[PDB]
RNA sequence: GUAGGGGAGCGUUCAGUCCGCGGAGAAGCCAUACCGGAAGGAGUGGUGGAGCCGACUGAAGUGCGGAUGCCGGCAUGAGU
RNA sequence: CGAGCUGGAGAUACGCUUUGACUCGGGGAUGUCCGAAUGGGGAAACCCACCUCGUAAGAGGUAUCCGCAAGGAUGGGAACUCAGGGAACUGAAACAUCUCAGUACCUGAAGGAGAAGAAAGAGAAUUCGAUUCCGUUAGUAGCGGCGAGCGAACCCGGAUCAGCCCAAUCAAGCCGAAGUGGCUGGAAAGCUACACCUCAGAAGGUGAGAGUCCUGUAGGCGAACGAGAGGUCGUUGUUCGUGAAACGAUGACUGAAUCCGCGCGGACCACCGCGCAAGGCUAAAUACUCCCAGUGACCGAUAGCGCAUAGUACCGUGAGGGAAAGGUGAAAAGAACCCCGGGAGGGGAGUGAAAGAGAACCUGAAACCGUGGACUUACAAGCAGUCAUGGCACCUUAUGCGUGUUAUGGCGUGCCUAUUGAAGCAUGAGCCGGCGACUUAGACCUGACGUGCGAGCUUAAGUUGAAAAACGGAGGCGGAGC
């Protein structure tokens, strides 16, 4: 029983009605209109009576789903993670965390140290800078 | 870092909880705990349930009377209630972190308290109640507060089960209600410095 | 339940980075021989909506996609 | 609801033995069972006294006319006895011979 | 848990009926009416209260007006000679002087005509 | 200052916990000229007969003058 | 079990039982008539029979279908399950495809569950390996007047595991520790001074609150009996709305190969993969809850089921609808007896602590009706108040800022809702009680406050323990856009 509620960490809810203190009357809704009325459904995209901006639109493409590519960064292979290199399961058992994907390492950052990489694909300017640098990119056969 | 009582001495280790411990996370642990709890179990009616068959009673004009539609209604003395309980459950999964965080900070509390006791051993005989409360009033338990203990040996329970001022935890069902909840903790001292790591 | 993605959307509206949201140019299937040139060109496109409507397609779809 | 309810219909005692009233206005006084009801768990000590009035009927006897006789009570007020001391006198339960059960207190029997 | 209305709205209620005593039938003792008299009831309080701030003013004008008139003085010019030679008295107390103190009055009306010529 | 958004709170129950009262009398009810900025809350007196106030925290079937609202009681019309 | 019993029921008289009753557990015997009714009929509970044995009194048999017989079926069951049949209101702000929804309802069958089940399968890894269930993938892939809206599965984690065969211990009960003295009180359990028990401080009863009176609990025992193929045409199913329509699925027409063979991989073709149709059973996890038990930030008499009990009273030709109902006391000690009256009712008495409980029996609010008293009121015009003063009255938050009442003055258009505008001759309402309306769910969306970890954050189903919680990385959110 000793103890107390963070300042500000649970806010007393609203019942509306109850006085004119108060939330008179009407219960924030005003003066009729079809927004007054206990009932479901009106919704949220329906504008107007109308037609809809939504269908008033053209429709491109298609959907296509594809193999999608999970990132790989320089700044992280590189800066202080001082090589324990990529490995399999190494590289999962630290920032990279997926399955049922293929991994992809690309550029951003800049590169120093020699490491060898394990990754399912790469950018050119990737391999480029990760060699220039003093290590290789293994690709799967 | 605190002393032990029957074998040992030790008690050096377990870091603490501080600025200077927080009652916020203390309370929401709390709250948290006896919320998971509860029985989720006010029941009522509604029109659909209040036998008061569909029927329309009278005339929808006509009458000189207010119109009505059935005697199942929220505006009807008999009928069901409009906004009522019903079954649920107030439980949640309040995350581990605060779980851990809270119990240390309730140890502590006793601690800079400090209504510690580190226990290594019980000298209880063979599972009498006397005995608990001889070795208690030995240690320092004059009668006048309530104490949780917790300990693992089924002998020192049996004793300290009858004994209107205090309550009997076993192993590991800890948590920062029933040590909050009292007085006193019988911390005991084998799975403290151990469960320190 | 889950709120449902607005599947009238899979094909004619774009999320962002900035949090924006796209969609395109309108009027070129019998709008056309009209022509202008411009116009033909400008309508193939595609472009970011005003603002005031734009939450109402944030809310069609949650994923963004 | 029940009065032997919540006391498994037991009585305790038995029709005969002698009681004392723990708890009352009769704070002990000694009594033969006269009778013991069970399931009501109610019962007669030669105590109690009351003064009741039988009402005008008739037959028998014209006018009503009155009677001291005495209101049953209780068991639990109703205690058994102790041979030596004779008071406030709980029981337990041994075996003299030979299938015969029996009734002692701190130092048998009754 | 449910919650019926059990006492508070008696406690209101009585609040009200006991405000509403003197109160000429119903008015006096159904809480409809009676909270509803109140209402109005506020409406007067309030105004009067500024209202009784005029009203005595009003009182105390018309004595002094007497006052004055009393020997030959329009309240006007009395309470005017009264400002010139700055005797800058209340109109309350005035009134006091006037109904309560006669030589009194007398002498701060030859002042305030004195004043005026 | 109307619809409206915001701010701080009053009361009702159930609940955890502490202060604690009660057959030399609990709650509830009845009277009143005390207190609080208001929701409200205290003092004492009469009722009653066995339970209850207070603080902090939690959860709500949580505050009614209206709905020709629902149940019940009692008024008018009428000694007609 | 061991002393009482003779049902609620509260009444007399009759009795019964320590040779063991009454109550309890466990079997048996007897069980009229109706009802699947079933010997035939019938308007259920009634009518009339025929046959076998008996001395009669009686007893048995006399339906229909599957069967050689023996034997099984008929009818009922709140929901739960499967099947034949299959709505509409509604939504799309109109409607018809569509959505409501294979939902409501009807029907058939069956069980304590059922269904489903042992791959011509998912499928895309040349991986899994019967089913049902939950989590998740996932509002993703897709469906759609591409509108409203509809919405999978594989994988991944759990629950529980099974695969077999054929045709050439609980249910009655017993036994169980430990306090007395004074005090208030009508009454001790409470206050108090000293006590003892605890594997027992859960609870309930006892004149007011009992660890140590009682019944119990922790614990310990515990019974003779007792229970454990293809194709075509019209269609449809899955996310499947004729769309490129695969496949299954059947109504009508057609009815191929059987191993160098058959079926699928979403038109279709080769290739290359997964597979053995035409025969059956299958526990387990899962669903429900009439019923039994345990619990409760569920109700306590307008609540809670409709019912403190009743589907009754009452309404209805019927189907069907369908109430309000609670409290003397600690114990009947239930008021002998005198008084006015035919009575009803009351006034004593007497009991009790209290009859300020007396059977219209706990409190006893308000509207509403009255008796008495204060101050007032019969030349007066009124939303009934306000505010100022005088009169009179009173003095337990109370002799001054008084309180009650009043006369005279000034002033003054009930409330609510609906409105451009309400005293409105515009809506509502006789009065007072009590019931009466912005909620709940989802591990959806998006925000504000807060918190814990922080380039990191997090579990779900479940598992184990459970007067507590811990485990559970399967998946989720962040990580990079176009
Ligand atoms: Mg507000
Ligand atoms: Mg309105
Ligand atoms: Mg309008
Ligand atoms: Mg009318
Ligand atoms: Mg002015
Ligand atoms: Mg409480
Ligand atoms: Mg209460
Ligand atoms: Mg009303
Ligand atoms: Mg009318
Ligand atoms: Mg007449
Ligand atoms: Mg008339
Ligand atoms: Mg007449
Ligand atoms: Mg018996
Ligand atoms: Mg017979
Ligand atoms: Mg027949
Ligand atoms: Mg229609
Ligand atoms: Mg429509
Ligand atoms: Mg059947
Ligand atoms: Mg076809
Ligand atoms: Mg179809
Ligand atoms: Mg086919
Ligand atoms: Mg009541
Ligand atoms: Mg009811
Ligand atoms: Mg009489
Ligand atoms: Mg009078
Ligand atoms: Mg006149
Ligand atoms: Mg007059
Ligand atoms: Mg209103
Ligand atoms: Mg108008
Ligand atoms: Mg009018
Ligand atoms: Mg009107
Ligand atoms: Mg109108
Ligand atoms: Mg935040």
């Amino acid at each position: 029983h000793d103890l107390k509620p963070t300042p500000g960490s649970r806010k007393d809810r609203k019942r509306v009605g109850r006085g004119p203190g108060g939330t008179d009357k009407t219960a924030g809704r005003g003066h009729k209109g079809q927004k007054s009325r206990s009932g479901a459904g009106k919704g949220a995209f329906f504008e107007g009576g109308r037609s809809r901006l939504i269908a008033r639109l053209p429709k491109r493409g298609f959907n296509n789903v594809g193999t999608t590519y999970e990132v790989v960064k320089l700044s992280q292979l590189q800066d202080l993670e001082d090589t324990t290199f990529d490995r399999d399961t190494l590289e999962a058992y630290r920032l990279v965390r997926r399955k049922n994907r293929p991994v992809k390492l690309l550029a951003s950052g800049e590169i120093s140290r020699a490491v060898t990489v394990h990754v399912d694909a790469a950018s050119a300017a990737a391999i480029k800078a990760v060699e220039a640098a003093g290590g290789r990119v293994v690709l799967p056969e | 870092a605190q002393i032990n009582v029957i074998g040992q001495n030790g008690g050096r280790t377990i870091e603490l909880p501080l600025p200077e411990v927080n009652s916020g996370v203390l309370h929401e642990v709390v709250t948290w705990q006896l919320a998971s709890r509860r029985r989720g179990t006010a029941s009522t009616r509604t029109r659909a349930q209040v036998s008061k068959t569909g029927r329309k009673m009278y005339g929808q004009k006509g009458t000189g009377n207010a119109r009505h539609g059935d005697r199942s209604v929220p505006t009807f003395v008999g009928g069901g209630v409009a906004f009522g309980p019903k079954p649920r459950s107030y439980d949640y999964t309040l995350p581990r972190q605060v779980r851990q965080l809270g119990l240390a900070m309730a140890i502590a509390s006793r601690q800079e308290g400090g209504k510690l006791v580190a226990v290594d051993g019980f000298d209880i005989a063979d599972a009498k109640t006397k005995n608990f409360i001889s070795w208690a009033k030995q240690n320092g338990l004059d009668g006048t507060e309530k104490v949780l203990l917790v300990t693992d040996d089924e002998n020192t329970r049996r004793a300290a089960r009858n004994v209107s001022w205090v309550s009997v935890l076993p192993v590991a069902g800890v948590n920062v209600y029933d040590i909050l909840r009292h007085d006193r903790l019988v911390i005991d001292a084998a799975a403290l410095e151990i469960v320190e790591e | 339940p889950k709120m449902k993605t607005h599947k009238m959307a899979k094909r004619r509206i774009k999320i962002t980075g900035t949090g924006k949201v796209m969609a395109f140019k309108s009027g070129k299937r019998h709008q056309n021989t009209g022509k202008s040139g411009d116009e033909i060109r400008g309508k193939g496109k595609g472009f970011v909506l005003a603002k005031a409507e734009w939450a109402r397609m944030k809310l069609m779809l949650p994923r963004g996609k | 609801p029940s009065a032997g309810s919540h006391h498994n219909d037991k009585l305790h005692f038995k029709k005969g033995d002698t009681v004392i009233v723990l708890s009352g206005k009769h704070k002990g006084q000694t009594g033969k069972v006269l009778l013991a009801l069970p399931r009501d768990q109610k019962v007669v000590v030669e105590g109690v006294n009351v003064i009741t009035k039988n009402v005008k009927p008739s037959m028998t006897n014209p006018q009503g006319g009155q009677e001291q006789r005495e209101l049953a009570l209780h068991a639990s007020k109703v205690a058994l006895v102790d041979p030596e001391t004779g008071k406030a006198t709980r029981v337990r339960k041994q075996i003299v011979d030979g299938k015969k059960v029996r009734v002692a207190v701190a130092s048998g029997k009754t | 848990p449910r919650a019926k209305t059990g006492i508070v709205r008696r406690r209101r209620h009585k609040k009200v009926l006991k405000r509403a005593k003197g109160f000429w039938g119903s008015r006096s003792k159904q809480y409809r009416n009676a909270f509803q008299t109140l209402l109005n009831a506020a409406t007067y309080e309030y105004r009067d209260r500024r209202n009784k701030k005029r009203d005595f003013r009003r009182l105390w004008i018309q004595r002094i007006n007497a006052g004055a008139r009393l020997h030959g003085m329009n309240y006007s010019t009395f309470i005017n000679g009264l400002k010139r030679a700055n005797i800058d008295l209340n109109r309350k107390v005035l009134a006091d002087i006037a109904a309560r103190e006669p030589e009194a009055f007398k002498a701060l009306v030859d002042a305030s005509r004195n004043a005026r010529q």
